[PDB]
């Protein structure tokens, strides 16, 4: 089969990491000792993509946790599926990062890289058709920023040729009150345009504004957030994990939404919304699915559709339905807005319908689009960005790792470069 | 007898093959293990019916077919469904990554690394072979094998079989059930690059197939199963003449003259009647007047396009069932007055027509109804050019911003074969102009 | 207008019915290729751990 | 809601059209590359008629007959006229006519009529001679045909001038006829003047020529009920039997000869499409054909009303929403 390893690195990249790792255990039957209890065998068909085989019909995720800190590492071991890690699979340091990028990627991380690195060897060397990899990590803070896209950059080096994936959460102040963020941001996203073939963008502006509004959350956690970051993971997974035609390893993904190597940063999208714990009382009918899962109130990066095109777009439906009504549906959608999609990609939508729904939904949808958008979040960090480093304010929590105002003159151009490249696309 | 093999490349042509393999065997009542209680001949005899089928000493008859994907979730269904005793182990040749959709990477890398062991099990068929006439290659434009391999396949096969024939089933793609969007892309690349090595191809657009199957069967979303079910009446008439006694269509050359008078205007239209759903509380049987006259509605032609604007260069009738010239001359006639069917000057107006007696076989429990009689028209129309009109126009809004492009250079491909591979398909709707619509 | 070629067997008969009448590359190029191809893959690759070595 | 593209910018018909249905809130016109559209005002040369028909969702109409063309093409209608057995020689309400190329040519057969009063047509040379006439277009670089120039044309009083009558006909996708009540004549307003074959003045009644000498009519337009009343006041008839019974006749003969030539009753996109058809009376009161033309323009004063009636049977027929100004001819 084709594997994915997983990588998850720090706080964040730890938490999110986790969450995925218990839904998706739901979602294949495998219960928090690694052992199969479902009934389909649709839930192990592929169960090999993400999961390893051991004796005693035993299943383990092909994930590797690391951090620079081992706080996460415990809380983490000591979870719901806290037991179902391969132990040896926890790569962690003492000094922690402290929000900054520049111990990550330089300084601390170095130390801890190659015991990293030799873990993924030790996973990738068994595998038969190891497809790439899928990162989880935040953007904003230092571990999961800096070393992270270290990682990466050294992942690429061993393996030129297999497929780099990423979910990165985007800092947003409305959740973060760290004055680096942006630094940290920006020195990331201009590794991301490098070094990844698909970068997932979950924004904790979009994450905060849905459970704040939208589900009404008077004081929302990261658990919260966390939980609309699970879903998606979910959502944009099932065409790896279960049976089917469409996206369904991560290289036939890659060049159904990447039409520039640059243009690789999507914007997800989950309908319905829903607090955890929300008893669920009606399904979505597929017209719902279909109209809320295009809504701006629904993506998980906080752009307006409406203010760009969508260059690609990819949708995954679950739960028991019509394909001859998601079908009208999808049609209808691109005939009655057929100018938010360029016309010079023919027929870029691509439509999945997967049996098996999600835990506690009857119905779902998940959308992936490659949308030029999104430059609107690149913008976003661009702005804080550029409003403290115009007087090099807190460039010495860099400079004292070894970093030069050079690189932050990069990497900001790489990303205001990014933006100007969308931003040519809108207009053909 | 002259014998023909059957080659089914990436996910599309070997789902097609089964479909095809699986009716080939109930039409000559051959079992799902070889066993064909009907020939007498045990352990061989050059009857007209083992020109796709061998025979083993122990009485199994084996298609003369290799089927080949870059890799094997699809052909383990065939290594394991009813039909795995017939086929045999080293016809069924697999990869493990595939060619993502690409077809750059499905021609050279991978490409490459797979032809020389297809090839050489190729020549294993070739040999227990006393007179072998060619190859029908089955496969998907759009993805990566078929697209990209098939026509790396088809360049080997000009040069270790020079005097063959080759015959193409070319499944053109369609939104509705495709799952890529550079399909254009590699549609044009390995149209290009295979032009010269095919002798006839058949291009059934998965469009065509998916509103026969909506309108005529009932079938609200068709799935793979039905558009392949029909792909197989379509084929078996197509071949029927190679398998059964007669005197039209008797081996492959007699396809390219009967067909294809210009070397690059190789692709007749394929258009079949009646398509009746088996579920159809009753349904008046059609008359040889009414499923000729059907032939000449787009709405049941393989591809959608008008042959009213255009000129044919030939034409064959293939009924199944119940039919006597009588009757076709007849229909013939009083077609000819109604339609618009204008040959061109340096062509006669006529049709070949070739009569099998025995009905069309059904796959039972499938879409189709048993009928009393079926036809399958191949005109040659430049009306077909259509297909290529608009295929070739996604290319060129795709091709314009550079879309896609660095998928195929980055696996080595170089920026020029796609224009050089656009360009070609300009001088073939080029030469389909000038040929048709003149008059 | 004009039946031609009636040829009848036991499976059923043939016909033509007239009613107007008329008014390559080598083993070795392909090995020049597909080696283009690799070579230019290589390079590419070549080039991008050169900037990873960087 | 509906989608159409604009194809063709040089349509003060179907500029009348998309205006309109812009006006009503249920049309947004997308741009002429994107392909999402319902209805396509199309091109008038190279219209991709290949490419309709295929976006599932969506059904299509565009505003032209693929095959058309040889009922509007002077060469090709005439080829049309000799050759259909439901029109032949048969026809007599088309004038004599042959077609001819410069350096299936009718050349030797033109002159086999031209015997013995002969004079004919081919801006373009009018002559009662074989030569200077056959090698005016011998030389011209553009295929033409000779049409017997008539020579007894019915003349307008007061005046002594030629006119010419234009029928502007619609034909839906169900194939329906419809002809427009309200036509015009083309008035010359030069008395015509027998001899003057080269004067091209009095003998042309092309609205253009004859804006450059011009009095009577408002841009020597005269609509129907002037010409009935002139039709009764003289002549002692109506507009209704002497004339409009041929043109009804005319309209239906030529468009249903081609109709199982371009019908789209079957095909995977519609096409509708409005004709101009260019008529002749003589001194008999006997009507003859001459142009029809693929892409007319239509009389100033009558905009509002056939582009709106364009709207509401051919297009709205087709995408609806939520005292007829035709006459349809039955068939
Ligand atoms: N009509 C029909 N089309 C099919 C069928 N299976 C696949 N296709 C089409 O074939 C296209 C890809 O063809 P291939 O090149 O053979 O793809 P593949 O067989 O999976 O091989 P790879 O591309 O290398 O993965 C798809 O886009 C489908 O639209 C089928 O069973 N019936
Ligand atoms: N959305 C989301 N963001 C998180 C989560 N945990 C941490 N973060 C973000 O990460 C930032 C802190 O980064 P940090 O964990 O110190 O980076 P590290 O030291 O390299 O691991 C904060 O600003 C948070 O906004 C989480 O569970 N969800
Ligand atoms: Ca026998
Ligand atoms: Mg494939």
């Amino acid at each position: 089969m084709r594997e994915i390893v997983h990588i998850q690195a720090g706080q964040c990249g730890n938490q999110i990491g986790a969450k995925f790792w218990e839904v998706i255990s739901d979602e294949h039957g495998i219960d928090p000792t690694g052992s199969y209890h479902g009934d389909s065998d649709l839930q192990l068909e592929r169960i090999n993509v993400y999961y390893n085989e051991a004796t005693g019909n035993k299943y383990v995720p092909r994930a590797i946790l690391v951090d620079l800190e081992p706080g996460t590492m415990d809380s983490v071991r000591s979870g719901p599926f806290g037991q179902i890690f391969r132990p040896d699979n926890f790569v962690f340091g003492q000094s922690g990062a402290g929000n900054n990028w520049a111990k990550g990627h330089y300084t601390e991380g170095a130390e801890l890289v190659d015991s990293v690195l030799d873990v993924v060897r030790k996973e990738s060397e068994s595998c038969d058709c190891l497809q790439g990899f899928q990162l989880t990590h935040s953007l904003g803070g230092g571990t999961g920023s800096g070393m992270g896209t270290l990682l990466i950059s050294k992942i690429r080096e061993e393996y030129p040729d297999r497929i780099m994936n990423t979910f990165s959460v985007m800092p947003s102040p409305k959740v973060s009150d760290t004055v680096v963020e942006p630094y940290n941001a920006t020195l990331s996203v201009h590794q991301l345009v490098e070094n990844t073939d698909e970068t997932y963008c979950i924004d904790n502006e979009a994450l905060y504004d849905i459970c704040f509004r939208t589900l009404k959350l008077t004081t929302p956690t990261y658990g919260d957030l966390n939980h609309l970051v699970s879903a998606t993971m979910s959502g944009v997974t099932t065409c790896l994990r279960f049976p089917g035609q469409l996206n369904a390893d991560l290289r036939k993904l890659a060049v159904n939404m990447v039409p520039f190597p640059r243009l690789h940063f999507f914007m997800p999208g989950f309908a319905p919304l829903t607090s955890r714990g929300s008893q669920q009382y009606r399904a979505l009918t597929v017209p719902e699915l279909t109209q809320q899962m295009f809504d701006s109130k629904n993506m998980m990066a906080a752009c307006d559709p409406r203010h760009g095109r969508y260059l690609t777009v990819a949708a995954i439906f679950r739960g028991r339905m019509s394909m001859k009504e998601v079908d009208e549906q999808m049609l209808n959608v691109q005939n009655k807005n057929s100018s938010y999609f360029v016309e010079w990609i023919p027929n870029n939508v691509k439509t999945a319908v997967c049996d098996i729904p999600p835990r506690g939904l009857k119905m779902s949808a998940t959308f992936i689009g490659n949308s030029t958008a999104i430059q609107e979040l690149f913008k976003r960090i661009s702005e804080q960005f550029t409003a403290m480093f115009r007087r090099k304010a807190f460039l010495h929590w860099y400079t004292g790792e070894g970093m030069d105002e050079m690189e932050f003159t990069e990497a900001e151009s790489n990303m205001n470069d990014l933006v100007s490249e969308y931003q040519q696309y809108q207009d053909a | 007898m002259r014998e023909c093999i059957s080659i089914h490349v990436g996910q599309a042509g070997v789902q097609i093959g089964n479909a095809c393999w699986e009716l080939y065997c109930l039409e000559h009542g051959i079992q799902p293990d070889g066993q064909m209680p009907s020939d007498k001949t045990i352990g061989g005899g050059d009857d007209s019916f083992n020109t796709f089928f061998s025979e083993t000493g122990a009485g199994k008859h084996v298609p003369r077919a290799v089927f080949v994907d870059l890799e094997p979730t699809v052909i383990d269904e065939v290594r394991t469904g009813t039909y795995r005793q017939l086929f045999h182990p080293e016809q069924l040749i697999t990869g493990k990554e595939d060619a993502a959709n690409n077809y750059a990477r499905g021609h050279y890398t991978i490409g490459k690394e797979i032809i020389d062991l297809v090839l050489d099990r190729i020549r294993k068929l070739a040999d227990q072979c006393t007179g072998l006439q060619g190859f029908l290659v089955f496969h998907s434009f759009g993805g990566g094998t078929g697209s990209g391999f098939t026509s790396l396949l088809m360049e080997r096969l000009s040069v270790d079989y020079g005097k063959k024939s080759k015959l193409e089933f070319s499944i053109y793609p369609a939104p509705q059930v495709s799952t890529a969007v550079v399909e254009p892309y590699n549609s044009i690349l390995t149209t290009h690059t295979t032009l010269e090595h095919s002798d006839c191809a058949f291009m059934v657009d998965n469009e065509a197939i998916y509103d026969i199957c909506r309108r005529n069967l009932d079938i609200e979303r068709p799935t793979y199963t039905n558009l392949n079910r029909l792909i197989s009446q379509i084929v078996s008439s197509i071949t029927a003449s190679l398998r059964f006694d007669g005197a039209l269509n008797v081996d492959l050359t007699e396809f390219q003259t009967n067909l294809v008078p210009y070397p690059r205007i190789h692709f007749p239209l394929a258009t079949y009647a009646p398509v009746i759903s088996a579920e159809k509380a009753y349904h008046e049987q059609l008359s040889v007047a009414e499923i000729t006259n059907a032939c000449f509605e787009p709405a049941n032609q393989m591809v959608k396009c008008d042959p009213r604007h255009g000129k044919y260069m030939a034409c064959c009738l293939l009924y199944r069932g119940d039919v006597v010239p009588k009757d076709v001359n007849a229909a013939i006639a009083t077609i000819k007055t109604k339609r618009s069917i204008q040959f061109v000057d340096w062509c006669p107006t006529g049709f070949k027509v070739g009569i099998n007696y025995q009905p069309p076989t059904v796959v039972p429990g499938g879409d189709l109804a048993k009928v009393q009689r079926a036809v399958c028209m191949l005109s040659n129309t430049t009306a077909i050019a259509e297909a290529w009109a608009r295929l070739d126009h996604k290319f060129d809004l795709m091709y314009a911003k550079r879309a896609f492009v660095h998928w195929y250079v980055g696996e080595g491909m170089e920026e020029g074969e796609f224009s050089e591979a656009r360009e070609d398909m300009a001088a073939l709707e080029k030469d389909y102009e000038e040929v048709g619509v003149d008059s | 207008m004009e039946v031609i070629e009636l040829n009848k067997c036991t499976s059923g008969q043939s016909f033509e019915v007239i009613l107007k009448p008329p008014s390559d590359p080598s083993l070795e190029e392909i090995q020049k290729k597909l080696e283009a191809a690799e070579e230019r893959r290589k390079y590419q690759e070549a080039e991008l751990l050169k900037h990873l070595a960087e | 809601m509906y989608t159409f593209v604009v194809r063709d910018e040089n349509s003060s018909v179907y500029a009348e059209v998309s205006r309109l249905l812009l006006a009503t809130g249920q049309w947004k016109r997308l741009r002429k590359d994107n392909p999402r559209f319902n209805l396509m005002l199309g091109e008038r040369n190279r219209l991709p008629f290949g490419r309709l028909g295929h976006e599932p969702g969506l059904v299509q109409l565009v505003n032209y007959y693929r095959g058309a063309d040889k009922l509007c093409r002077k060469a090709s209608l005439v080829k049309l006229i000799k050759t259909s057995p439901e029109l032949s020689e048969s026809c007599t309400w088309f004038p004599e006519s042959y077609v001819i190329y410069p350096t299936t040519d009718e050349r030797e057969v033109f002159l086999a009529a031209y015997n013995r009063g002969n004079v004919w047509i081919a801006g373009i040379l009018i002559s009662s001679e074989a030569s200077e006439l056959l090698d005016f277009i011998d030389e011209q670089g553009q295929v033409h045909v000779i049409q017997k120039y008539l020579e007894k044309p019915l003349l307008l009083e007061p005046g002594h001038r030629k006119f010419d009558i234009r029928s502007w006909v619609l034909v839906d996708h169900l194939y329906n006829i419809y002809l427009y009540r309200e036509g015009v004549l083309r008035t010359s307003s030069e008395p015509y003047n027998s001899a003057n074959f080269q004067d091209k003045t009095c003998h042309l009644t092309n609205h253009c020529i004859q804006k450059e000498y011009s009095r009577y009519e408002e841009g020597n337009e005269m609509f129907f009920e002037e010409f009935n009343q002139y039709l009764m006041d003289a002549l002692n008839t109506t507009l209704e039997n002497s004339i409009l019974l041929q043109i009804k006749h005319i309209i239906r003969s030529c468009l249903m000869c081609i109709e199982p030539a371009i019908s789209t009753k079957h095909l995977h996109y519609q096409s509708f499409q409005l004709f101009g058809f260019d008529f002749m009376v003589d001194e008999e009161l006997k009507v003859w054909l001459i142009e029809v033309n693929g892409a007319p323009a239509c009389a100033q004063k009558l905009y509002a009303e056939l582009c709106q009636g364009i709207v509401d049977v051919a297009i709205s027929s087709v995408f609806p929403l939520a005292t007829s100004i035709f006459i349809k001819l039955h068939h």
